[PDB]
């Protein structure tokens, strides 16, 4: 997260860390057994870390749970970035508590101008590398689809929307992918891609979770 | 020419721990590969990067 702030500890209890020896992507807990992330975050083995604030300090109030299933959207495409969404089934259910809880799935598409919360442990610099141990947060509005499409001509598919600031300086960045964009208490977006980080007129591009509510329901049901 | 390319995260926003040959240092350095796109100056490990580029 470039241009954000350190989140209040454990105040985003739906935020998870995906770990394969190190933190490499974010995710969102959507049920006791399932996490949503980005398909480009796929690895064959993933440890899910819930309840995290500082990824380098084992406080003891985290829950580390190995992934039992890791399912990219079958129509994910690494060239177009279409369908950049992934589901992870936990090998044992996450225990819901003050620090670990689910985020509601969206009931309507994202509305331009809505204030959202983007979060992750991504790079904090647009030029350079400064990766934070503590979870970072960014208050950012949904941009119009026209703003998104004009920023990336011919690249914004049906599965995508933009959140952020055209003036630059405030964006998600590398190591944020898979993490949540939450608007009005619902998970509207998954951190996906952008040209650089926090560049002027190049806002973050996010997967439109609403377009995958049926795929999520069907995949959870097929893998129970 | 591969080893002269600048480090490229690519557009995706994961952090796959990778290495690139830094021509200003004459050796390899770590970076977050975002998980898509990028260029050929991109290697799993330091030793592999130096095997190709050193
Ligand atoms: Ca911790």
């Amino acid at each position: 997260i470039v241009g954000g702030y350190t989140c209040e500890e454990n105040s985003l209890p739906y935020q998870v860390s995906l770990n394969s020896g190190s933190h490499f992507c974010g995710g969102s807990l959507i049920s006791e057994q399932w996490v949503v992330s980005a398909a480009h975050c796929y690895k064959t083995r993933i440890q899910v870390r819930l309840g995290e604030h500082n990824i380098k300090v084992l406080e003891g109030n985290e829950q580390f749970i190995n992934a039992a299933k890791i399912i990219r959207h079958p129509k994910y495409n690494r060239d177009t970035l279409d369908n950049d969404i992934m589901l992870i089934k936990l090998s044992s259910p996450a225990v819901i508590n003050a620090r670990v809880s689910t985020i509601s799935l969206p009931t309507a598409p994202p509305a331009a101008g809505t204030e959202c919360l983007i979060s992750g442990w991504g790079n904090t610099l647009s030029f350079g590398a400064d990766y934070p141990d503590e979870l970072k947060c960014l208050d950012a509005p949904v941009l119009t689809q026209a703003e998104c499409k004009a920023s990336y001509p011919g690249k914004i598919t049906n599965s995508m929307f933009c959140v952020g600031f055209l003036e630059g300086g405030k964006d998600s960045c590398q190591r944020d992918a898979g993490g949540p964009v939450v608007c009005n208490g619902q998970l509207q977006g998954v951190v996906s891609w952008g040209h650089g980080c926090a560049w002027k007129n190049r806002p973050g591009v996010y997967t439109k979770v609403y377009n995958y509510v049926d795929w999520i329901k069907d995949t959870i049901a097929a893998n129970s | 020419e591969v080893c002269s390319e600048q480090a490229e995260t690519g557009p995706c926003r994961a952090c796959f721990s990778r290495w690139y040959f830094d021509v200003t240092e004459g050796k390899c350095a770590p970076f977050c590969y975002g998980g898509c796109g990028g260029n050929r100056n991109n290697f799993d490990t330091e030793e592999y990067c130096m095997a190709v580029c050193g």
